[PDB]
């Protein structure tokens, strides 16, 4: 029968069964296609998807799409899912400003330490700890310097990590992304 | 609403452009309005008998 | 039915003020002593004459922030 | 006198009247219960009932917050990791220590690094427990029932809109194509409960 | 806003006014301004239970100046 | 020796205990410590009662008349406090009284909010906190 | 009794009254080490930044100006305030005055049933980035609910002090053992030390003090990754089995056992 | 404005254009109205597809601005008119040009309590900015303000 | 307010439909959307397109034969002024790129890394315990459900 | 450095300082500093940014306007305000298709489609054809009677059908353009377009096994079709709801 | 009262017609985004409370300095005169304003009403300037201040400032 594209049967490879709309070129997908990335040249495709991918899941919107996308679930626990993740969000974020609050004031401590540190070896002497460059006679010694930090600032591809979805038996949740029981 | 509709597309060096059609014509404009602040407050400190 | 550990040794947050008040223990002691038979405490003898402030109020009772309770604080 | 006010000989001091007709509560407290341990009822650390609490609900999430021991956790060195890694890969006529030093050099730096934002975490832990937590006293905030108040209120607004009748009542759900599949004179649109 | 509500008076809700103004410890209560109403003020203000009262001419209310001794 | 954190919270827990040199303010936290020693008051009612003593009329506008965000200065509260407990018979070794007034103002001063109090762990209260997180004690 | 923030029981602060330096520090200063000093300065009166939304949910955002765009036809301040997908963000992740909410969901509705928007996906993408805050890791931006940046500075700070201890140890190391050079049997060491401290020791100069040190290095080439053939048994076809796999005794005391660990599908 | 359409047209021989727009144009003033004005622009590239009266999707189409005065009972007639017309693949209507959603909240608006005059005298460029709108236009706006009151009492009272 | 009258009509609308003729000497106006839309001659056929759109265009129809159609070019004080805004639209092209990628230099040795490291990560992640639910059988899940139910005996 | 320096001999420079030339200088200087100075300890950052700028910048009366005036313009109080760039635009932050595919009349779309419990690729033509038949993970074998459902969809068998599809898209290539005569002979690219869809691990894989034939294949453009529903027919239902 | 709905509690000092504060149908509280000043969420904002504490600040009556000459020449602004004091200020509450009820709390959906606070949008001074000053140029308005002459407001100011109700209310010696 006619599925939604999201649809687990959505496009089936069967002797019945042939996909719909035009597949190629200027296709069905036309005004649908979600998300677009020229390749710069000389560069793994891998690095574009791991990207894509780690944005789609920090977002969460990934995990709004594997979990609409599978069940129907009533309004009420749609709310009640979302409406708890959204507390439970609240919650931790109120903890999260006690931490920062807190480790303003180890930072704070340890600027202090650093302006102690300033008062027994001198302010220029501690700069030169720091790496001033008193040392540089000529321009040259400045541009090897300065050299170094170019190639260290210069910013390799971060590949950044996406969690790995698992597919459990009937499957409360596929938003499963770790082996944890979880409330439905 | 006749200002709106106003703009145009220019070429300029190599790149493409959206510009103000009449937009010089207001920097006459705005321009001559100093100018009159100028002969306005120039003559305040004119000469008072 | 779960709920948080300790509220079975939970305060009572609105109240839990009220025994420790300083007028509270002025009057207390000021009826003890009145019957004759209680040999009054030294800060009792002392603040008989310097009673403490009227209008500081706690939060508590006052369901106010802005208020600012304490001549001192 | 030698110790807590709160607590007397016996056990944990008992002042409400749940306390003399259930005296369990004043000396078990858990398995992590020493005597010394009633009246603090959180135990020592590392140990059992050691968690502090925020609005009540425990904070078993610390490691996660520095960053240490976390899948989100922070990474020191990666410029470094990536370069020697290049180095690897590129080609095996001319081989490349002088990367695997500055790399040894970073890692060597690393460790000091942790052993700090741990000890320095372990602090916000004790001022945590002094200044903040309630010691699991208040009721839990993060779980939606704990705001049914809040939901209530908008309840009522959605009832007073349509005559003060329909209290958590919502639009039927119609169809997925309710408004092009039926014919005039059949409501196309899913209408207010009242106005049915 | 039904038949078996009881029905207020001025006096009614004057009384919770300054009795829940009292449990609260505020120094000033805005109170509803009827004859007998601020007669039963400057009452309690002859037997001191009051700090004092004022009538404003404003139609609707008046106000209250509470009193508090010992805490 | 819980006396000497009682003393330790007049001098460092109070924003503006008016001028503590004067003999008024300064009997009455005499007669409040000689009664937190001999357990004839708990803390918190000793305490409620020093910051609720009878000072001087127009406190507050008085108080404007010399700081701005109503914090004094902090010597005149330890140069009483110390005064108080070497008058009294507080201590056999009178140098003691002082030290340790001093040293567990010194250790605290490192603290994240450090003059600042939960009102619950202040205290003597029903739940306490653990011996090594207790505030100006000595095993801190 | 709780403060709004995270629920502190406190009102935060680092320092209050006007001696507290002095006095804590007290013997240094009638000493005179406090002089020229730069700590008790400072720091002396630093208090903590406000960590605090003045816009809890933004009524600021958009400026003013934005409004007038918010409109069908410009795909591009629509593009500004959604997803790279198209879709909106949550009321608590980035906050906006419910006006432009409604003029928002309006136009993207009206602008895709006209055409001039795509029913998914971004167009102006790249182009709004511009406009939106782009943080970076460099700055510290006081107000954030970053854990992980706040850490990272915090790590950078330390890094930059211990980096000072590091160097004024081994410039002393340096003049230390380079007064060798400067006097060779002129003294300046006491006799005894000659005795007792010119012996190698974990101290001194040990030779290593950990297992799996490196001996034997030589210049030879790297090989071909992958050298060695798959083994002949097959670690594929096997499944892996956690739970049953040994047998264990239950410390379970009293009651029924917890149905959430087994008894429960995950 | 009153009211306004976009219309969403399909590229043909421009006689045919013609007449089409002469026919919406015929219907509006039969039906007791006005326009304010009908403005053209080019054949563009939408973000999807369109199908015409012959079911084939299309890539382009002409895009044709309406903007009228009509009382609201007849507009219900040209409404059905233009949406059942071959031609338009599509028509968007906008009715909220009176009273659009920056105004009238929360006493926004300074010496005026609602003045509905305001923005029925607007056209919808200036209602709904268009996005090539720059700072550029602060400027111009001004000198077509200034000179507008400088002019408007002596060329009124003229006749 | 110009309103069109019902004699103007046709002269208006035809006014308005020659606006993009496809050749002035004057530059041209942009839509409501602000684009710059396709040039149709008389008729209106599409003679002239404009660069961005040239490529799926000539990729849709290939027989249909249109110019990449250039806005007429104005000069703002000298060739010199024009050169000097060619070295900033350079610069902001230089400062983009050094801040939009590295890349290392050549592509295969990066995807090389990449690769492995997912694979590292594969093989990391293979050694974390699973529920005993996704674990176990049938088989068990009934023998602990009899074992389960019989308990009061 | 121990070559003795006496104090009285000094005395020229010290007149020198009792000038109000010099002293006039040191106001000058300690009023340049006097402002509150953000930088703290010596920061490599700074100096850095500080030194690429001298590179930088190493290879590079009229009435004031009175408070009147800007009180008679309304215009000038919301440019200063602004956010809108004022000058000419450029036009490539206009135009909606700037940022956008730009396909060609060769090309061939690559879809891979990542499942739950499955995986698989198909290629197609420009203009809409087909080239060879869907290689699925089910379809290769790969699958059934075996180790389980819970690895089936995983990476390693999106790897396995990507790269088992593109051995034998190659060939296939060369022929559909042989037979319009476009040889394709030696030292070409396919320009290609990867698809794809669906959120799943067999996705990561898929796109791995592309670019390893990098030297046979050129990808233009990287564009997922995903679908998100907004709402519509029901899904199957789950166990709980 | 446990009773969800129930929870604002039985406030007489309220201004309402009902002294039961959760039967009244006209202000409905947000107890998520609400009561960062006030303390608890049920409690009245700072501009309506009908009672007052003895430390804490009354109201400020409004204006809508000139009148203090005869008054230390220093003396700033009275604390209590403010320009902008709205007794009747409509405070956004989430549940009546923004309502998410019928929705599936998406994020962009629930109804949303405009007219509480006051539109941040360019459109309306766009939209409404005039060559014709405001209404303060052209004194449109008649009465003034609904007293009449005020010493504070209208006429100058002379005397004593009482900050302190204490000459305010005390009772007819005679
Ligand atoms: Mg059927
Ligand atoms: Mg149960
Ligand atoms: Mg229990
Ligand atoms: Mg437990
Ligand atoms: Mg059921």
């Amino acid at each position: 029968g006619g599925y939604m594209m999201y649809h687990r049967k959505a496009m089936g490879t069967m002797k019945y069964s042939k996909w719909k709309g035009a597949h190629g070129g200027i296709s069905h997908f036309y005004g649908r296609t979600p998300m677009v990335e020229e390749v710069r040249p000389n560069e793994p495709i891998t690095l574009v998807d791991r990207r894509i991918m780690h944005y789609v899941h920090h977002s969460r919107l990934r995990h709004f799409q594997l979990f609409r996308s599978y069940q129907e679930k009533s309004n009420s626990t749609e709310c009640k899912l979302r409406e708890g993740e959204m507390l439970r969000r609240r919650w931790h974020r109120r903890l999260q400003k006690s931490f920062i609050a807190f480790m303003q004031f180890k930072t704070m401590k340890v600027l202090e330490d650093q302006a102690r540190l300033v008062n027994t070896y001198g302010q220029a002497a501690v700069n030169a700890a720091l790496g001033d460059p008193w040392n540089a006679t000529d321009n040259v010694a400045r541009e090897r310097k300065s050299a170094a930090v170019r190639r260290q600032v210069r910013a390799l591809p971060m590949v950044n990590v996406v969690p790995k979805h698992v597919a459990t038996m009937k499957q409360i949740h596929n938003d499963r992304f770790n082996y944890r029981w979880r409330v439905n | 609403s006749e200002m709106f509709r106003a703009y145009v597309l220019e070429r300029r060096g190599a790149t493409d452009v959206v510009t103000h059609r009449d937009a010089e014509r207001a920097a006459a404009w705005s321009q001559q309005r100093q100018r009159e602040y100028d002969a306005y407050c120039s003559l305040k400190e004119a000469p008072h008998p | 039915y779960k709920m948080p550990k300790n509220m079975g040794v939970a305060p009572r947050f609105d109240t839990w003020n009220e025994k420790y008040e300083p007028w509270e223990h002025m009057k207390r002691m000021g009826r003890l002593v009145g019957t004759g038979f209680y040999i009054p405490p030294e800060w009792y003898n002392h603040f008989r004459m310097f009673p403490p402030i009227n209008h500081n109020f706690q939060q508590e009772k006052t369901l106010n922030p802005h208020n600012a309770s304490e001549p001192t604080q | 006198r030698q110790h807590d006010s709160g607590v007397n000989q016996y056990g944990l001091k008992p002042t409400n009247a749940y306390d003399y007709i259930n005296p369990t509560n004043l000396i078990n407290f858990g398995r992590g219960t020493t005597f010394d341990n009633l009246g603090v009822r959180r135990a020592g650390r590392g140990e059992i009932d050691s968690s502090p609490s925020h609005s009540g609900s425990p904070v078993f999430t610390q490691a996660k917050l520095i960053g240490l021991s976390g899948e989100e956790q922070l990474t020191m060195c990666q410029s470094e990791t990536m370069a020697l890694r290049l180095c690897m890969a590129k080609a095996g006529k001319e081989t490349c220590e002088r990367e695997s030093r500055a790399l040894d050099s970073c890692l060597g730096r690393v460790g000091h690094l942790r052993r700090a934002m741990s000890e320095a975490c372990w602090e916000f832990n004790d001022w945590f427990i002094q200044n903040v937590s309630d010691n699991h006293t208040k009721p839990f905030q993060h779980r939606p029932h704990d705001w049914r108040h809040f939901y209530a209120q908008e309840k009522l607004v959605r009832e007073r809109q349509q005559n003060g009748h329909a209290y958590g009542r919502r639009p039927k759900q119609f169809s997925f194509g309710a408004r092009y599949v039926k014919t005039d004179g059949y409501g196309k649109r899913p209408r207010l409960p009242y106005n049915k | 806003r039904r038949r078996e509500e009881n029905l207020y008076t001025p006096i009614y809700d004057f009384c919770h006014r300054i009795r829940e103004a009292t449990e609260q410890r505020k120094r000033f209560v805005v109170v509803p301004s009827t004859i007998e109403t601020r007669g039963c003020a400057r009452v309690m203000h002859d037997h001191g239970l009051v700090a004092g009262f004022r009538d404003f001419h404003n139609d609707r209310a008046f106000a209250v100046e509470l009193k508090y001794f010992q805490g | 020796d819980d006396m000497f954190i009682w003393l330790c919270h007049t001098a460092m827990s109070v924003l503006n205990p008016g001028d503590m040199r004067s003999r008024l303010i300064y009997n009455h936290l005499r007669i409040l410590a000689e009664s937190v020693a001999s357990g004839e008051m708990t803390q918190r009612t000793a305490f409620r009662f020093f910051e609720s003593a009878v000072r001087s009329p127009a406190y507050r506008e008085i108080a404007k008349r010399q700081l701005e965000g109503g914090a004094a200065t902090r010597l005149a509260g330890i140069s009483a406090a110390a005064d108080v407990m070497r008058r009294m018979g507080l201590t056999r070794r009178p140098m003691s009284s002082y030290f340790e007034l001093y040293q567990r103002i010194v250790e605290r001063s490192e603290a994240m909010t450090p003059w600042g109090f939960p009102p619950l762990f202040q205290f003597e209260e029903r739940l306490s906190l653990e011996p090594r997180l207790k505030f100006f004690s000595r095993a801190s | 009794r709780e403060g709004w923030l995270f629920g502190q029981q406190v009102q935060l602060h680092y320092h209050r009254f006007p001696d507290e330096q002095l006095i804590t520090n007290l013997s240094r200063w009638r000493t005179g080490e406090t002089v020229g000093d730069i700590a008790m300065q400072q720091f002396r009166n630093a208090q903590p930044f406000d960590i605090e939304d003045k816009d809890p949910q933004g009524v600021q955002r958009p400026s003013p100006e934005v409004y007038m765009k918010l409109n069908y036809k410009n795909p591009a301040t629509i593009s500004r305030f959604l997803t790279r997908t198209g879709h909106m963000y949550p009321a608590d992740i980035l906050p906006l005055n419910p006006e432009a909410v409604v003029k928002l969901r309006v136009a993207k509705a009206q602008a895709i049933r006209i055409g001039l928007y795509p029913r998914f996906g971004n167009p102006f993408w790249f182009r709004s980035q511009k406009f939106r805050p782009k943080a970076y890791q460099e700055n510290y931006d006081p107000t954030t609910y970053s854990t992980k940046r706040t850490v990272e500075h915090f790590a950078y700070n330390w890094v930059q002090t211990d980096r000072i201890r590091r160097y004024f140890r081994e410039l002393e190391a340096v003049h230390t053992s380079g007064s060798a050079s400067a006097r060779g049997s002129g003294g300046g060491t006491t006799a005894e030390h000659k005795q007792q401290d010119q012996f190698y020791s974990p101290e001194n100069q040990p030779i290593s003090l950990h297992r799996n040190n490196i001996s034997y290095m030589e210049d030879v080439g790297r090989s071909v990754k992958n050298p060695t053939v798959p083994g002949l048994m097959s670690t594929k076809g096997m499944k892996k089995k956690f739970h049953n796999l040994y047998s264990s005794t239950s410390t379970k005391r009293m009651g029924f056992s917890n149905p959430t660990l087994g008894i429960k599908k995950v | 404005v009153f009211y306004s359409f976009v219309l969403v047209m399909k590229p043909r021989q421009r006689r045919f254009t013609s007449q089409a727009l002469r026919e919406i144009g015929v219907a509006v003033y039969s039906n007791g109205g006005l326009i304010r004005s009908i403005t053209n622009e080019g054949i563009m590239r939408p973000y999807s597809r369109f199908r015409d009266a012959d079911n084939t999707p299309l890539t382009y189409a002409r895009y044709i601005i309406l903007q009228l005065d009509m009382g609201e009972e007849e507009m219900g007639k040209v409404d059905k008119i233009i949406r059942e017309h071959q031609d338009v693949l599509m028509a968007l209507k906008l009715n909220n040009l009176e009273r659009p959603v920056g105004i009238r909240s929360g006493n926004k608006e300074l010496q005026a309590a609602y003045f509905p005059l305001d923005t029925f005298t607007r056209l919808e460029e200036e209602i709904n900015w268009s996005p090539q709108t720059s700072a550029d236009i602060y400027t111009q706006l001004e000198m077509n303000w200034k000179e507008f009151s400088r002019t408007r009492w002596s060329s009124f009272l003229r006749n | 307010i110009n309103y069109v009258p019902h004699a103007q009509l046709r002269e208006h609308i035809d006014k308005e439909l020659d606006k993009y003729v496809a050749g002035k000497n004057e530059p041209y106006p942009l839509n409501f959307v602000g684009q710059m839309p396709f040039l149709e001659d008389g008729d209106g056929n599409i003679v002239e397109v404009p660069e961005s759109l040239l490529s799926n265009h000539m990729a849709e129809h290939p027989d249909s034969t249109a110019k990449p159609h250039e806005p007429h070019t104005s000069s703002s004080i000298s060739e010199a002024a024009a050169f000097e805004e060619r070295m900033l639209r350079a610069m902001v092209s230089a400062k983009e790129e050094d801040l939009k990628e590295w890349l290392g230099d050549d592509s295969r040795a990066l995807s090389e890394t990449i690769d492995d490291i997912s694979r590292e990560e594969e093989e990391r992640e293979a050694d974390i315990r699973v529920a005993r639910s996704m674990e176990e059988t049938d088989a068990e899940r009934e023998v602990s459900r009899r074992a389960y139910i019989e308990r009061g005996k | 450095f121990i070559s003795p320096q006496l104090p009285q001999m000094d005395w020229r420079n010290m007149s020198a300082r009792s000038s109000e030339e010099s002293i006039r200088e040191e106001m000058r200087q300690l009023a340049e500093n006097d402002v509150m100075q953000h930088q703290r300890v010596f920061n490599e950052r700074m100096w850095y940014e500080k030194e690429e700028e001298h590179r930088m910048k190493a290879r590079s009366p009229p009435r004031v306007l009175g408070g009147d005036y800007f009180k008679t313009r309304f215009g000038y109080s919301l440019v200063k305000n602004s956010e809108m760039t004022q000058g000419p635009v450029d036009y490539s932050q206009l135009d909606m298709w700037g940022e956008m595919p730009r396909y060609t009349s060769d090309m061939v779309f690559l879809y891979l489609v990542s499942r739950r419990r499955n995986t698989y690729a198909v290629a197609y033509t420009y203009e809409g054809k087909r080239i060879l038949n869907t290689y699925t993970a089910g379809n290769r074998g790969l699958k059934g009677g075996d180790r389980g459902f819970r690895s089936e969809g995983s990476t390693d068998n999106g790897h396995q059908v990507t790269s088992m599809y593109l051995n034998d898209l190659l060939p296939k290539l060369r022929e559909m353009r042989a037979s319009e005569g476009r040889p394709m002979g030696r030292g070409e690219k396919v320009e290609l377009v990867v698809r794809v869809m669906g959120f799943y691990n067999g996705r990561q894989g898929a796109v791995r096994a592309v670019q390893d034939r990098a030297n046979e294949f050129h990808v233009r453009y990287f564009e997922d079709i995903t679908p998100f529903p907004l709402n519509g027919p029901k899904m199957p239902r789950g166990v709980f709801k | 009262a446990n009773h969800p709905n129930r929870q604002s509690g039985i406030q007489f000092l309220t201004h309402y017609n009902t002294h039961q504060r959760f039967r009244v149908n006209k202000d409905y509280i947000d107890y998520m985004h609400w009561g960062k000043e006030q303390g608890q969420a049920r409690l009245p904002h700072r501009h309506q409370r009908v009672a007052f504490d003895f430390n804490d600040q009354l109201h400020p009556t409004r204006i809508g300095y000139a009148w203090f000459a005869s008054q230390d020449p220093t003396f700033g602004h009275h604390p209590d005169l403010s320009s902008s004091f709205d007794p009747n200020y409509r405070v956004f509450s989430h549940p009546e304003h923004w309502n998410k009820m019928f929705t599936k709390r998406r994020p962009g959906e629930g109804d949303i009403d405009l007219s509480v606070l006051p539109s941040r949008s360019l459109l309306g001074p766009l939209m409404a300037h005039s060559d014709t000053k405001g209404i303060p140029y052209f004194k449109v308005d008649n009465r003034g201040h609904s007293n009449g002459r005020v010493p504070g407001v209208n006429a100058p100011f002379f005397g004593e400032f009482d900050q302190k109700m204490m000459q305010a209310m005390s009772r007819p010696l005679n």
